[PDB]
């Protein structure tokens, strides 16, 4: 709605740091869903 | 109003927090139609991979 001020979305960025401590394969399952394996590959950037 | 790319955000607050079985299978179906949204979740594992 409002242009700016994200709030909820920078509180993700808090738990994000949980994927380091879970396995890859707990978001593997839904990550393969939405293609974020072949998403790099070669790109770099 | 017109942010396509929050979207993501949106829905992700399910997939990082304990919701339901639906709700996590909810937000893949989301990502899954924004391949250039779902590259802000690599972030993460990118951010802290070893």
């Amino acid at each position: 709605g409002s242009e700016s001020q994200n709030d909820e979305k920078a509180l993700l960025d808090q738990l994000d740091s949980l994927l380091s401590s879970t396995d890859e394969m707990e978001l593997a399952e839904i990550d393969r869903a939405l293609g974020i394996d072949k998403l790099v590959s070669q790109q770099g950037g | 109003g017109s942010t396509p790319p929050q979207a993501l955000q949106q829905l992700l607050q399910t997939l990082k927090s304990p919701s339901s079985p639906q709700q996590q299978q909810q937000v893949l179906q989301i990502l899954k139609s924004n391949p250039q949204l779902m590259a802000a979740f690599i972030k993460q594992r990118s951010q802290h991979q070893q």
